[PDB]
RNA sequence: GGUUGCGGCCAUAUCUACCAGAAAGCACCGUUUCCCGUCCGAUCAACUGUAGUUAAGCUGGUAAGAGCCUGACCGAGUAGUGUAGUGGGUGACCAUACGCGAAACUCAGGUGCUGCAAUCU
RNA sequence: GGCUCAUGGAGAACAGAAAUCUCCAGUAGAACAAAAGGGUAAAAGCCCCCUUGAUUUUGAUUUUCAGUGUGAAUACAAACCAUGAAAGUGUGGCCUAUCGAUCCUUUAGUCCCUCGGAAUUUGAGGCUAGAGGUGCCAGAAAAGUUACCACAGGGAUAACUGGCUUGUGGCAGUCAAGCGUUCAUAGCGACAUUGCUUUUUGAUUCUUCGAUGUCGGCUCUUCCUAUCAUACCGAAGCAGAAUUCGGUAAGCGUUGGAUUGUUCACCCACUAAUAGGGAACGUGAGCUGGGUUUAGACCGUCGUGAGACAGGUUAGUUUUACCCUAC
RNA sequence: CUAUUCUCAAACUUUAAAUAUGUAAGAAGUCCUUGUUACUUAAUUGAACGUGGACAUUUGAAUGAAGAGCUUUUAGUGGGCCAUUUUUGGUAAGCAGAACUGGCGAUGCGGGAUGAACCGAACGUAGAGUUAAGGUGCCGGAAUACACGCUCAUCAGACACCA
RNA sequence: UGACGUGCAAAUCGAUCGUCGAAUUUGGGUAUAGGGGCGAAAGACUAAUCGAACCAUCUAGUAGCUGGUUCCUGCCGAAGUU
RNA sequence: UAUGCCGCCCGUCUUGAAACACGGACCAAGGAGUCUAACGUCUAUGCGAGUGUUUGGGUGUAAAACCCAUACGCGUAAUGAAAGUGAACGUAGGUUGGGGCCUCGCAAGAGGUGCACAAUCGACCGAUCCUGAUGUCUUCGGAUGGAUUUGAGUAAGAGCAUA
């Protein structure tokens, strides 16, 4: 009685106002990578902090 | 019959409430009505605190 | 299925908190107790004229159920829940195997 | 009913190939992938975990986690009118290196080789590539090549 | 004619102070006139910031510009805020300034004047530096007015939900707990 | 160059038939107390390097060989297909314009190359 | 960890197509619980040894997708284990399906929190994870009947016309194996094959549900020709007469009755002949009202029953022109 | 069984397009030293992130860029239909259902006599000029133009979608 | 299946017909009132109203359904899909 | 008014209306998105770590205007079912950006300081899972330090009232 589905005009929508790129940040989601490298990567970081902090002189 | 994005209101107006609304007009002209209620009284108790 | 019977797995336990032998048991639930707020909400409301306030269900789908083991640690004596897959005959366990006549 | 379960429409592209069957030769594992890495998503249906769906198979991607047997993959996947961040978990038998990030990658190797050399000597570098140009002006030479006149062909059956 | 662009789309901006304010017209008035003769950079700034509206001209607090006057080399700067000046009863310490505001509170002024600082309005300015002659623009946190936690609400955001009464029984059941269904 | 041990690519390396192999190495081969595994020291285990051996393995070569891998203006700019027309034709379908372009077939060539460590008349 | 499967080949008392034994070939032609596809040859298959990774903690990720849920899956991490010489592999089935919210009830966890005037023990309530289920599978608690019927709607959708279609029906060619003593074609015609038509019946749902009066007959006009008769012709298996096949041809006519509401059909009889059709399946403000199809009623079969029947039977209101046009 | 032979496959296949489709073509870049770290390494080896230097004319293909990015809120809609090409069911359909694109819906105007969808072109109010599709015997603006042929029909033929 | 059928009439007219000494016709009085009456049974009749009368109220009942929805110009400009 | 050419009847539902689809004989007048309680966004106004006089009192040229105390609502603290507990290691952190300003310069530029905002890595509060010090009503207390866990949080306040 009706009809099921189309593609048609779907496209069109889509052009009119849209296809986007996520826009790529630098320093990336680090959410999601090995948790053991970013258990240790956190103490590399606040290690070289502690070393410029030292090399403020 | 409900929202696009907005805060589930509780809205009690389901009975005959629009038979029992009482808007405050006699507001000002009960305030008159105190003050002389208040004087008269001071006038009966005369040289008395209210 | 046969789930054979006492196994070694892990245990909680707050003591154990490794593979110990627990006792397994087939689960079944208890009575209604005729005191639970939802019992005394029912009994309240089905009380007077009206008559059935709350639904019936009578549309079985479902031929088989959820068969759930109630493993017993044999040291500490704490149990746990553990669910298989549905199943129609249940073993307690066992006349294995025969692993090939 | 209808069917659109995970490896559905995959007979073909998760087939092997023709003799190339049985196992995975070692080059494969001996490979090392490193996060900012441009790396394909083709599965190898001889492998059956970490495999990914027939949407990926294809794409290519950028490593952003490595661990044991797997790395981990940032794709582009347009739904509607707009890209996400689709993040993989791949076993390493799916996935190769980009030979187009590689001649990238010695290309800017090039170019730093060219300067560097032509900041002290006679310059005319020109760095960048220019498209096919059109073609100089030649004269083409008649000796031993004096034009076959062809004519078009009758017709006839077989 | 086949069109790139929406034809006839207006710039987005603010071009004048929706605010009918005599005195606001008025400082409008003198720093659309610099911006367009001085040919420095900051005349522009504030003329847009004078047209910005009352969610984007958040209050500047006092503890905020003695934190922007802590700054190496930025210590004897005239703090232009192009909005309220407001007070902040937190810190104790206040150096000597002079800070170019529209409004201050009787508290910011009085704290202000106190250290030994001159209240000054964009015209009083203008008249001193003409090209914000050693000047430190501020701006208060947009990202702070409680609309802002509701905005982009969806799962799994993080974000407020929109409600009236904030205890249990109001939006913490189903589909914001693993036990009941599931969550967000 | 030979061989071994471990390999990379995984038939130019596999298959079928034959014919060679000095040296070393590999192998076959000898024994059953022990470790060990069998219904059977056959396979697997331990012992010897002695009792014999290139017949097999293994390596190499041969064949208008099978197969495989190459290349070609070979077929073929064919089949097909993107685009275009108030092109043709009753229609089925087809021709032309601007592009892209196979598979079979035919003929010619080829028959593993290479990494590390040690050994070798 | 050992081995190699289908099938075939050559062979060993009873033993043969098939019981067991041995060797040779054997890229999978087997096997892997099922459907199908993919995958797999010192294995994922078959045989043997030990176990319970079918475990605990919660998070991220992929498919479906709103990037919600559910289901299934992936990859880690932190514990504890299994195996193995070890590398390693293992968070159920080689991979793609095998499943389920709130509320309620019940269980597991934890020296937990609460029962608000303050204590204890039952009791109840909570917190974290399961289970009992919704197959209409994002999950109401549910039998008919109306021919006494009703309302809001609908041409989003049927029963009549019309429109595209032409399977079906009807008519008409092409080829001609053959039937017709002989002889394809005087007259017919197999196997095939190309059409035309919209007088059937379908298919469809485009028009109409704030109605286009729904069968047949009576009357009456006009048109079509795919010609029954008549006019004039050609052909013959045309001697005559008679008949048959065609051509020009719609000028001309093409009936009276028995039964049936019937259209259709079937008989009797005359005629030169008793051809086929259309015109909103012509024609109801032209009639008629037998049939159909309101309400009454009877029978049969079905239904516990109300009632049902494109089964049978009987009784059942047919309205208006004075407007415009046409005549 | 062997070598030949004819013709085939939506749910066969060694081979294998065209069109569509992923990613890259650099300052968040490259090169040279060196710093912490509870991760990993036999290790002083790595891995992630850096310090400090060095290379900006060619800033590391073409072309474009109408400003680029960001957010809030809310209307209507959720019956669609048509056309070339690919395509399923169906004898078929102005039938039913898909794929990409373009259109009508929501669109006037010039043309196909007339027509929602075809062709040409999209539109403020006028002047002038030039053209599109389509035509130029007469209706009817415009050659009863030029040129080479074909056709004579007692049922001529005459412009795509389209009768 | 006559007349009339915007009538004499919201059921009449004319002819023809059923019956005509009883289960007959009929006036007045009286009883039965709406999920009720009454029914020699047609869902018939119950004040032109009946498969549940009429009057008022709840009531402006509800309607995913039909219809309507009142000045101009300017700028932007959709959806029939998940 | 004549003349050339053009012009179907509007409103409506609709894929499609001049429609053999619906409403409309004609005219005047009346005739359909209102008010309210509570709220989302955006904007203006006031005051701004606060804000809001008007329930009420005082006052008055009397329903007006003017003045005003104590509360109260919201905000100034979150998170847990709950008993509860409760926001600075540092310049209120580091990193890449970042307008504007400061320095050297003719300018090109380089260097510095960098608000908002954006990404990111951390730190702090509550919850959940452990860790389990000095001690002690010997079962209380929970220091100390971790966790791919978690929150509508902190990190020099933005809100309240009115339109
Ligand atoms: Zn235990």
């Amino acid at each position: 009685k009706s009809k099921n589905h189309t593609a048609h005009n779907q496209t069109r929508k889509a052009h009119r106002n849209g296809i986007k790129k996520p826009k790529t940040y630098k320093y990336p989601s680090l959410k999601g990578v090995d948790p053991k490298f970013r258990r240790n990567h956190k103490h590399a970081l606040h290690g070289t902090a502690k070393a410029l902090a030292a090399a403020k002189k | 019959a409900i929202s696009k994005n907005l805060p589930i209101l509780k809205n009690h107006f389901r009975k005959h409430w629009q038979e029992r609304v009482k808007v405050h007009f006699d507001q000002a002209g009960k305030k008159v009505s105190r003050r002389n209620a208040r004087a008269t009284r001071a006038a009966k108790i005369a040289p008395r605190p209210l | 299925v046969n789930v054979p019977k006492t196994r070694k797995t892990y245990c909680k336990g707050k003591t154990c908190r490794k593979h110990t032998q627990h006792k397994v048991t087939q689960y079944k639930a208890g009575k209604a107790s005729l005191f639970a707020q939802g019992k005394r909400r029912y009994d309240r409301k089905q009380s007077g004229f009206g008559g059935q306030t709350k639904p019936v269900f009578h549309k079985k789908a479902k031929t088989t159920k959820k068969v759930v083991l109630r493993l017993e640690c044999v040291k500490c004596k704490t149990r746990a829940q553990l669910t298989l897959k549905r199943c129609k005959h249940f073993e307690l366990g066992g006349e294995k195997k025969q692993k090939g006549q | 009913g209808k069917s659109h379960g995970y490896r559905s429409r995959t007979r073909y592209m998760f087939q092997r190939d023709f003799r190339k069957h049985g196992a995975v030769h070692l080059s494969t594992y001996l490979k090392v992938y490193k996060v900012g890495d441009i790396v394909d998503i083709k599965a190898n249906g001889s492998i059956q975990k970490g495999m990914p769906h027939k949407f990926y198979q294809g794409k290519t991607g950028v490593v952003y986690n490595v661990t044991k047997s797997s790395v981990g993959v940032i794709i582009n996947k347009m739904v509607g009118n707009r890209y996400l961040e689709k993040r993989l978990n791949l076993r390493v038998e799916h996935i190769k290196h980009s030979k187009c990030r590689q001649e990238f990658l010695e290309r800017v190797k090039a170019n730093a080789a060219k300067r560097a050399e032509a900041k002290a000597q006679g310059v005319a570098v020109q760095l960048k590539r220019q498209p096919a140009q059109p073609r100089e002006s030649r004269i083409v030479s008649t000796e031993g090549n004096v034009p076959q006149t062809l004519a078009p062909v009758p017709y006839e059956t077989f | 004619i086949d069109h790139t662009s929406k034809q006839h789309k207006r710039s987005g901006h603010r071009t004048a102070p929706k605010s009918d304010n005599v005195y606001l017209k008025l400082l409008v008035k003198l720093y659309t006139f610099l911006a367009r003769r001085t040919d420095a950079p900051f005349n522009k700034v504030v003329l847009k910031a004078l047209f910005l509206s009352k969610i984007n001209r958040p209050p500047v607090s006092v503890s905020r510009i003695a934190r922007a006057l802590k700054q190496e080399g930025a210590a004897n700067k005239t703090v232009v805020v192009v909005g309220t000046v407001t007070d902040d009863a937190r810190i104790f310490e206040f150096p000597k300034t002079t800070v170019a505001a529209l409004r201050f509170t009787a508290g910011a002024r009085a704290k202000i004047v106190k250290a030994g600082g001159e209240c000054i309005t964009l015209d009083q300015l203008a008249v001193r530096a003409p090209k914000g002659q050693n000047t430190l623009i501020l701006r208060g946190p947009r990202n702070s007015r409680e609309a802002v936690r509701h905005f982009g609400m969806g799962p799994h955001k993080g974000k407020a939900p929109r409600i009236l009464s904030t205890g249990r029984k109001f939006e913490r059941a189903r589909g914001r707990r693993r036990s009941k269904g599931f969550k967000v």
